[PDB]
């Protein structure tokens, strides 16, 4: 067995952290003191729920996660929260100010004053692995720490752990909940700096999710809570394979081999059906062929973008639930016929299917209503470049007047790193229109 | 429509389901830009106080 | 009170679009680069769809329909009739010259016809009822010849096949370019050319994705536009057939 | 996150108490110090504006002035004994209307003391965010002494926020003719020496008390309760806990786009027993009625906006009237600063209201007062008429035609993007 750690930074890294453990907790039996009544090996495992926890003498099991904010609100509720005795003190790390939505100043400035503490936390768990994988890093594009911050852990991991996968979870800055006017600019630095430190991203626009909540749970004004809840269970079933037993997408090696054959093309579109309301007095169970046809229409796809005009290089689908491969080969056959789903001609049109017969768990009391049988795609479409794209044009109006460059400036930044970062997103819409169109 | 590397187990499945084949920066480097970051803040700041020196001095000359 | 911009200066149409629109008193428009609209007057080319349909509170409507260029450009066009199952077809010639046209007497002229048709964001298709043959000939002269000179009319000679023949080149492409459940919505004007032949079967030449309109009719065909694609989607305070 | 509070001058010294008397009533606190109201959201944040003492809450702020008449009326006032009193520092003398005195001469005698109350109440922060400042412009205190101060705390802060709430001179209410020198000289100050600086033209409280009010004669105490209801709204998002975590730094950031370009218009709505509907709030408060500094909005581009919604209400109905009206007069936003109209909620209302919004705009017509204030000052300068009063403490016309300068040229860089 091989481990994983996770690393949560900023205000989106932890809320959507505590979303996830959470749920991951409910869905290993492990409640909140840490105690896992089903897991008889006392004290130590290989389980492959092993690869998220590991095991105290007195039989806790504990996240192998590293918490960090640059500001200490936000990681405190976890400190004083239901999970509490969850998390060992020292995987919980808070600066005393943060970085002001500016990425300069979670970089340069406030970043360089703790990047070594948090190195020397992750550490202390990668000594606690006897085959350590690599790391889940969660983090907003758009917040000063979010994307500074994580942009620096993300070239210093690269050195200290080489030989390591990193894969990402990566919030898209929406308007209808953003924070700063700053965010594009925000978003296109820690996606330069990143770029050759990642292995795979998995893009969550705060758009799709709100527009999600609003139209299928019937949420008037969703909150972080709604969204939270939400992203976590595309991020079970996408973390689902690393800690259950099953055959595809076991280590993090396999989503970059399964879903990336070029390595600056790594973003991977996701959607995920169904998403029905807990107060739908009445509802009818969807079934395979119905769920998977909804992961072709673009109103339930992590970002909002149209496959019909791209191409596919890898398409990835995991299932959880009452479903057998022969539904979703039917499905999948009927599917074909209808719409259009080109491929690259040098990649096979074809589908990787995985399924976990555990139906998807809901937190009591929350938005999401049980199902039978849900799934969840990840695809490698050139259509997420159209995110690219708007983010790049936001970016380039406001830095044709140099507006709000002078806070990056006063914190260390020289004007040529934002035309160097410009530049690379460039070359990557570039790249994305050479695999994608002729 | 070909099926492929079936694997089973008593979580689930998993296989492959085909339509058609087909036809880093050193620590020393950091290091660098990232002091070549403070060294120019600390240069601003220092062009601050000394504007605000010659403040004092045209405050007393008054 | 609505919003829209424009974005192709020098089109025809959609100048006369654009200037019945205002002075209806309920819609402005802002300046081509103004992203908070509710209609684009879009440019022919590179037209922007993936920054559409992400304002909040802003239904937005475009007057083109990405990928119907797949049926606009001639290369494109015959790869598709070639290779889409929904098409084999008969009507379209072989393609990788029409020796036996029709002609008009007294002349014995040569012509090609040119129809008008509307699709708007439900995907309805709306062909306009007046097409054109300076040296323009219209429907109503049209058919008294074919009565004169053939003992048939417009409709049964030509006007089958021509119906039959949008239908199915805008069906094949549905899947593909329509906007049903997308986050904007496309409506578009197109532009088809036939030549019969002697034997009154009509036949397809290219079809054109930024037609010009003629000038007698660039007012009866705006305003059917205004009502159909646009006041449909934004209500305010028939001169086609539904195909 | 506290903040050091500063008021100085007549002015400064009687608006500053009227904030302090509506935020500690907002916040429940008596005019003993002692906390009595009935919820802890009034205490979440108090520990920004108050320090702790028998558990009372004491003020952080300090009074300046160079006489003892205005802070006497504050120590006899209301709330006057909830203020700390080693924190009233004042010498006897005045300033005579005279920006020279504030800021070389009179004011610099004070200064020291001043900032040893402020390196007190600093010291004793946890994490400071900056400081806020209250003051007039066309007197001698708080406009010569005020930016004097401004110009040591940036020395011995220079990593600090500096905010100010600064009211601009007008001849229809008004103290005396030197006013526009003043004001002049201490807008050169600001420019360089804040990062957030609300505009408050004296003519356009004078106009709502008249004009929409109905109040035939307003007294400066009915100019002031406009002041204190937009200080209250305009520090809501700071002093209650928000599903943001709004700051000093935060605002200045998303805010200013241009360090020079950070005097902000504020607005109010409403200006009664049926509460308004968020219809209604939301159309008053971008009125140019409803605003305070006597720029007409209409003759400028919003560069960036924030407006903070007070009471319970639809915050769904909030954000389609917000929709509404950017696209109702785009015109009037620019188009190169994507998203830039922001929008806070909060559900305790103030005082007397259940409905109530604040805007805080940065608009390019806020030229329209700099240039108003640059005619009354060349009429003045040209013939260099009650110079001798400035002179006579020092100065020399050269730093008048460098602060006539400056401030012409703060009227291009504002003309340079509401044409951009
Ligand atoms: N989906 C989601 N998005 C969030 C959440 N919190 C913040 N965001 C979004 O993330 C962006 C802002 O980043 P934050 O995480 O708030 O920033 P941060 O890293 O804490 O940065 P500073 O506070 O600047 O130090 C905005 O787009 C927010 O809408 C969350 O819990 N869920
Ligand atoms: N709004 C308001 N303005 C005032 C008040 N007192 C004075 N002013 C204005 O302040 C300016 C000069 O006053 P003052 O503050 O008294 O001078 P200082 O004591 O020398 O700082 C003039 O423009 C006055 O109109 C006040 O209480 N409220
Ligand atoms: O902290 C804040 C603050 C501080 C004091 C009073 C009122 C507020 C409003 C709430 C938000 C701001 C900060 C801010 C985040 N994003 C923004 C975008 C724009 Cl255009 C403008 C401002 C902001
Ligand atoms: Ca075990
Ligand atoms: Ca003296
Ligand atoms: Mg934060
Ligand atoms: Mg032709
Ligand atoms: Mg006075």
């Amino acid at each position: 067995m091989r481990e994983c750690i996770s690393i949560h930074v900023g205000q989106a890294g932890v809320q959507i952290g505590n979303a996830c453990w959470e749920l991951y907790c409910l869905e290993h039996g492990i409640q909140p003191d840490g105690q896992m009544p089903s897991d008889k090996t006392i004290g130590g495992g290989d389980d492959s729920f092993n690869t998220f926890f590991s095991e105290t003498g007195a039989g806790k099991h504990v996240p192998r996660a590293v918490f960090v904010d640059l500001e200490p609100t936000v990681i405190d509720e976890v400190r004083t929260g239901t999970y509490r005795q969850l998390f060992h003190p020292e995987q919980l790390i808070t600066g005393k100010e943060d970085a002001a939505n500016n990425y300069a100043r979670g970089h340069y400035t406030i970043g360089k004053e703790i990047i070594d503490l948090v190195l020397d936390r992750i550490r202390k768990l990668a000594d606690q692995c006897t085959g350590l994988q690599g790391f889940l890093v969660f983090h907003s594009f758009g917040g000063g720490t979010g994307s500074g911050f994580t942009s620096l852990l993300m070239e210093r991991l690269s050195v200290d752990y080489g030989k390591k996968s990193k894969l990402e979870f990566s919030i898209y800055p929406a308007p209808q909940v953003s924070t700063a006017v700053v965010e594009p600019y925000n978003s296109i630095l820690t996606t330069h700096t990143t770029l050759e430190h990642s292995d795979c991203a998995f893009m969550v626009d705060n758009e799709a999710i709100y527009d999600i909540c609003r139209r299928n749970l019937d949420i008037e004004r969703p909150t972080y809570t709604n969204l939270n809840r939400l992203i976590s269970q595309i991020v079970s079933s996408i973390t689902a394979s690393l800690r259950f037993d099953g055959a595809l997408n076991v280590d993090l090696t396999e989503f970059q081999t399964n879903l990336v054959p070029y390595p600056r093309i790594h973003f991977p579109l996701a959607t995920y059906a169904p998403v029905i309301s807990a107060e739908k007095a009445y509802h009818e169970q969807l079934s395979v062929a119905e769920i998977t046809n909804a992961c072709f229409e673009p109103a339930n796809q992590m970002v909002k973008c149209d496959p019909r005009h791209g191409k596919y290089m890898a398409c990835c689908l995991l299932y959880r639930g009452d479903v057998v491969p022969k539904d979703v080969n039917a499905a999948i056959a009927t599917i074909k016929t209808k719409r259009s789903i080109q491929f690259v001609d040098w990649c096979p049109t074809g589908f990787k299917v995985g399924i976990n017969y555990q139906p998807p768990t809901v937190v009591p009391g929350g938005d999401l209503a049980k199902v039978q049988r849900a799934v969840c795609m990840l695809s490698n479409t050139t259509a997420i470049a159209e995110a690219w794209a708007r983010l790049d044009h936001k970016f380039d109006l406001m830095y044709a007047k140099r507006a709000f460059v002078h806070w990056y400036v006063g914190e260390g930044m020289e004007e040529g790193e934002f035309s160097e970062a410009r530049e690379d997103m460039a070359a990557l819409e570039k790249d994305y229109e050479e695999v994608g169109v002729d | 429509m070909e099926v492929i590397e079936l694997n089973k187990c008593t979580s689930g499945q998993s296989f492959e389901v085909i339509l058609k084949p087909p036809s880093d920066p050193s620590l020393e480097e950091i290091q660098k830009k990232l002091e070549a970051a403070e060294e120019r803040r600390k240069y601003q700041e220092a062009e601050l106080l000394k504007h605000l020196a010659e403040k004092r001095e045209h405050e007393r000359e008054v | 009170m609505y919003t829209f911009v424009v974005r192709d200066e020098n089109s025809s149409v959609y100048a006369e679009v654009s200037r019945l629109l205002l002075a209806t008193g309920q819609w402005k428009r802002l300046r081509k680069d103004n992203p908070r609209f509710n209609l684009m007057l879009g440019e022919r080319n590179r037209l922007p769809f993936g920054r559409l349909g992400h304002e909040p509170g802003l239904v937005q409507l475009v007057n083109y329909y990405r990928g119907a260029d797949k049926l606009c450009r001639k290369a494109s066009l015959v790869k598709l009739i070639k290779t889409s199952p929904e098409l084999s077809c008969t009507w379209f010639p072989e393609s990788y010259y029409l020796e036996k046209p029709l002609l008009l007497e007294p002349g014995h002229r040569k012509f090609d016809i040119r129809s008008w048709v509307l699709v708007d964001h439900l995907y309805n298709i709306y062909l306009y009822r007046e097409g054109v043959l300076g040296n323009e000939m219209f429907f109503e002269e049209f058919n008294q010849y074919l009565m004169d000179a053939l003992n048939t009319t417009l409709e049964n000679s030509i006007l089958l096949q021509i119906k039959h023949i949008i239908r199915s080149c805008l069906m094949c492409i549905e899947p593909a370019i329509s906007t049903k459940h997308l986050h904007y919505q496309s409506f578009q004007l197109f532009g088809f050319d036939f030549m019969v032949d002697e034997e009154l079967k009509v036949w397809l030449i290219e079809v054109n994705g930024a037609p010009a309109c003629a000038q007698k009719l660039y007012a009866e065909l705006c305003q059917g536009i205004v009502d159909v694609a646009i006041s449909s989607v934004f209500p305010l305070a028939s001169i086609f057939i539904k195909l | 996150r506290e903040i050091v509070h500063i008021q100085a001058g007549q002015c400064g010294n009687q608006i500053g108490a009227k904030f302090w008397e509506v935020i500690s009533d907002e916040h429940g606190i008596d005019p003993t110090g002692s906390y009595h109201g009935d919820s802890d959201l009034q205490l979440e944040r108090i520990n920004v504006y108050y320090n702790e003492a028998g558990n009372k809450y004491v003020p952080r702020a300090i009074l300046v002035d160079l006489e003892p008449g205005t802070m006497d009326s504050v120590r006899s006032g209301p709330f006057g004994q909830i203020f700390r009193p080693d924190n009233f520092v004042f010498g006897q003398s005045g300033a005579g209307n005279n920006w020279a005195k504030g800021h070389y001469t009179e004011g610099a005698e004070l200064v020291d003391s001043v900032l040893d109350v402020v390196r007190k109440e600093s010291e004793s922060c946890d994490c400071l965010q900056g400081f806020q400042l209250t003051h007039s412009l066309g007197g001698g205190t708080g406009s010569g002494m005020g930016t004097l101060l401004i110009s040591k705390i940036r020395e011995e802060y220079p990593d600090r926020i500096m905010n100010t709430f600064s009211v601009m001179p007008s001849p229809k209410v008004s103290d005396t003719v030197v006013e526009p020198y003043n004001a002049t000289l201490s807008v050169h100050q600001l420019v360089e020496n804040t990062d957030e600086t609300y505009c408050i033209d004296n003519e356009a409280l004078y106009d709502i008390c008249f004009r929409t009010l109905k109040l035939t004669t307003p007294t400066y105490g009915d100019l002031n309760h406009l002041v204190s209801a937009t200080m209250s709204g305009v520090t809501t998002c700071l002093r209650f806990p928000g599903q943001l975590n709004a700051d000093l730094r935060k605002l200045a950031v998303n805010m200013v786009p241009f360090p020079r370009l950070h005097f902000f218009m504020p607005g109010f709505a409403p200006l009664q027993y049926r509460a308004l509907t968020v219809p209604e709030l939301t159309q008053q408060m971008f009125d140019s009625k409803n605003m305070m500094a006597a720029c007409d909005p209409r003759h400028g581009r919003y560069l960036t906006v924030a407006a903070i919604f007070r009471g319970r209400m639809s915050m769904k109905e909030v954000d389609e009237q917000m929709l509404n009206v950017q696209n109702k007069n785009s015109s009037y936003f620019v188009e190169w600063i994507p998203n830039n109209v922001k929008t806070a909620v909060c559900d305790i209302p103030p005082r007397g209201l259940k409905m109530s919004a604040t805007f805080i705009g940065n608009s390019t017509a806020i030229q329209e007062l700099f240039k108003r204030i640059s005619e009354q000052f060349t009429a003045m300068f040209r013939r260099k008429a009650f110079l001798h009063w400035y002179t006579g403490e020092g100065m020399d016309e050269m730093e008048f035609t460098e602060a006539e300068s400056n401030m012409n040229d703060l009227v291009s860089e504002y003309q340079q993007y509401q044409d951009a």
